[PDB]
């Protein structure tokens, strides 16, 4: 998991 | 035409003695006391002209560490309207204690205080920025915190934000907060009061910058937004810029240009005056989590466990740092040196200069590693004296190495 | 064009926006409306230096500067007189490029300077450092 404060190129 | 002329000597002798101090000035340290022992008129012009008191101030005027010990150790009292032979006796003290401090770091020597934020259920500090005053820290509670400085107690709670307050700024008028609730919200620095809201962006507003009437904004929706601000409270969209194939994590800009950075694995570069596409930066292997530009450097910080250094105008990387052994999750730097934080919860710094050049071998280049947060390191900001970082574990931090 | 004169007579014919970069010729032209104007401190040769350096406005300079001290202390002076703060302060940065990173003795050596401190003058000055 990862914090709200960042994201990857996910979708 | 005489062959040779003692400047000092003759312009003081025609009633011109300003000129013969202001020559005098130029000097470093070690050649003003060169000076000194010239002759005797040389020596009273340097005491007579409170050189050692000129050259002191003129350090102050030009270097922060000059200027943050003026003001932490209170001899700065005595600048800028105590005899002349008082400055020259108080330079070398001065010069031993910058040493002591830049060996404190090299060696991670520091006092550690430590403000646990009690957040009651979401726990964690996303953003933070500080002043000799005050902390102001953005918490995933939903709210901002601004602590003292000095008594480490909790001086306000803005609420409002409906979501994590995931980045923030302040200036000397208001505090301008973006939200995964995808708002920004504008408060008064002084009282707290909400201002102004901006609902743009349709995602978590995941980082902003502000200075000089204009802000950028950018979002997990892949924008980035570029606004103009003529006060808190009229603040109008200028231009939205697209071409961020994933969440825009992080954005700087100056006067040249707009600098955003992405889960794409890049960095794109954008002129400031026309929103125009100018390059992007590639290499990193993975997503970029953290950023920061200034000058013609960008830095970034990426889930590659790199950081990498760019010239900004060509765009070619001038170094890669290997070393942390998780995310790296928030990147500062000055002229000195880079400060990086992990998800391992690990600080590191790190030799600019050295990393600027590239005939450093790459284990010089980390100075120390930093432990003492217990979950990710979300931001920190430093200066020549301390770092303030503050993490999932619900603490900000103050590393203090004076 | 205005018409400058030199403490000898010379007249010089100098465009008046080189003559108005020292605020002094400035004044005068301005404010006492004077034509030509008097430079009683300023000998003809000195003055044409300064008058090429007034039109070119670093590496230049150094060329420029490549004089006799006595010469260069005549430019720090005309410079002063004139009020001209870029060469005032380009002649008093290469004086202390002189200064800088010599002992004592170079510094002496370079200008020409008599050691005048007593023995314990000298290391009373000293041990302060
Ligand atoms: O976990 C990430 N990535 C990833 C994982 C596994 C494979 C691949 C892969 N697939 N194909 N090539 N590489 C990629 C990740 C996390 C956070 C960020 C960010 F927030 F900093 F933006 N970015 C990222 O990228």
């Amino acid at each position: 998991y990862l914090d709200s404060g960042i994201h990857s190129g996910a979708t | 035409s005489m062959l040779q002329r003692d400047f000092i000597t003759a312009l003081p002798a025609r009633g011109l003695d300003h000129i013969a101090e202001n020559i005098l000035s130029y000097l470093d340290a070690k050649s003003l006391c060169a000076a000194e022992l010239v002759c005797k008129e040389w020596y009273r012009v340097t005491s007579d002209g409170m050189l050692w008191k000129k050259l002191i101030e003129r350090m102050v005027r030009t270097d922060s560490l000059w200027r943050g010990l003026a003001e932490r150790r209170g001899w700065g009292q005595y600048l800028f309207k105590p005899p002349n032979s008082f400055y020259r006796a108080l330079y070398p003290k001065i010069i031993q204690d910058i040493e002591t401090i830049e060996s404190n770091w090299r060696c991670g020597r520091h006092s550690l205080q430590r403000i646990h934020c009690r957040s009651e259920t979401s726990k964690g500090v996303y953003c933070l920025q500080y002043d000799d005053q005050k902390i102001v820290s953005g918490l995933r509670d939903n709210t901002i915190k601004i602590w003292d400085k000095n008594t480490l107690e909790c001086k306000r709670i803005l609420t409002g934000h409906t979501g994590s307050v995931l980045c923030l700024q302040y200036d000397e008028r208001v505090i301008i907060t973006g939200s995964s609730d995808s708002t920004v919200r504008v408060w008064d620095v002084n009282t707290g009061e909400m201002l102004n809201t901006l609902i743009h962006h349709c995602e978590a507003v995941l980082h902003l910058r502000f200075n000089n009437g204009m802000m950028v904004t950018c979002s997990k929706d892949r924008s980035i937004a570029v606004w103009d601000m003529a006060s808190p409270t009229d603040i109008t969209l200028r231009r939205v810029l697209v071409g961020h194939r994933a969440a825009v994590n992080v954005v700087d800009f100056d006067d040249k240009y707009i600098v955003s950075a992405s889960g794409d694995r890049t960095i794109k570069v954008w002129n400031t005056s026309t929103c125009e596409f100018v390059r992007t930066l590639n290499g990193h292997k993975r997503g970029i989590a953290c950023l920061q530009y200034r000058d013609r450097l960008v830095v970034s910080g990426s889930s590659d466990n790199t950081i990498r250094l760019w010239d900004i105008e060509c765009g070619a990387c001038l170094r890669v740092l290997e070393g942390h052994e998780e995310l790296v999750r928030c990147i500062r730097f000055d002229n000195k040196r880079i400060v990086s934080g992990a998800y391992d919860g690990k600080i590191k710094v790190w030799d600019l200069v050295a990393a600027l050049d590239p005939r450093a071998p790459a284990g010089t280049l980390c100075l120390r590693t930093l432990v003492e947060h217990s979950g990710r390191v979300f931001r920190l900001q430093f200066d020549e004296f301390q770092i303030v970082s503050s993490s999932h574990d619900d603490t900000i931090l103050i590393w203090d190495f004076l | 064009s205005i018409k400058l004169q030199s403490s000898d007579g010379e007249i010089f014919e100098v465009d008046v926006e080189i003559a108005k970069q020292s605020v002094t010729i400035k004044t005068m032209l301005e404010d006492l409306g004077m034509d030509p104007v008097p430079l009683p401190n300023v000998n003809a040769a000195i003055l044409k230096k300064v008058i090429q350096w007034c039109t070119h406005h670093p590496v230049w300079d150094q060329e420029f500067l490549k004089v006799d001290q006595g010469t260069l202390f005549e430019l720090i002076l005309a410079a002063n007189y004139l009020d001209i703060k870029g060469l005032l302060d380009v002649t008093c940065k290469t004086v202390a490029n002189m200064i800088k990173g010599k002992t004592p003795e170079e510094i002496r050596k370079t200008f020409n300077i008599k050691n005048d401190f007593t023995e314990e003058e000298e290391a009373q000055v000293r041990k302060e450092n």
